């Protein structure tokens, strides 16, 4: 609920689980990677692009 | 059961009216379906019996 009301981003999804119920699913060791890229790039950015 | 009506969904907050924007969209969505795509993506069609 700290993601999106704040301000919004260009893209928000997740993959195997609604992005909605982030808060009943239950991790475990979460990492964290982050860069910066072409926003042109960012197509090139998905689980089975290249 | 079936349902055929088609509306605009909404995910969490920001309230669409029916305009899909952020976090809205349209219920459905198509298919890919081609001869060259892989086995499993390929059309079965499938007639039950009650």
């Amino acid at each position: 609920s700290v993601l999106y009301n704040s301000a919004s981003f260009s893209t928000f999804k997740c993959y195997g689980v609604s992005p909605t119920k982030l808060n009943d699913l239950c991790f475990t060791n979460v990492y964290a990677d982050s860069f910066v890229i072409r926003g042109d790039e960012v197509r090139q950015i998905a689980p089975g692009q290249t | 059961e079936r349902d055929i009506s088609t509306e605009i969904y909404q995910a969490g907050s920001t309230p669409c009216n029916g305009v899909e924007g952020f976090n809205c969209y349209f219920p459905l969505q198509s298919y890919g379906f081609q001869p060259t795509n892989g086995v499993g993506y390929q059309p079965y069609r499938v007639v039950v019996l009650s």
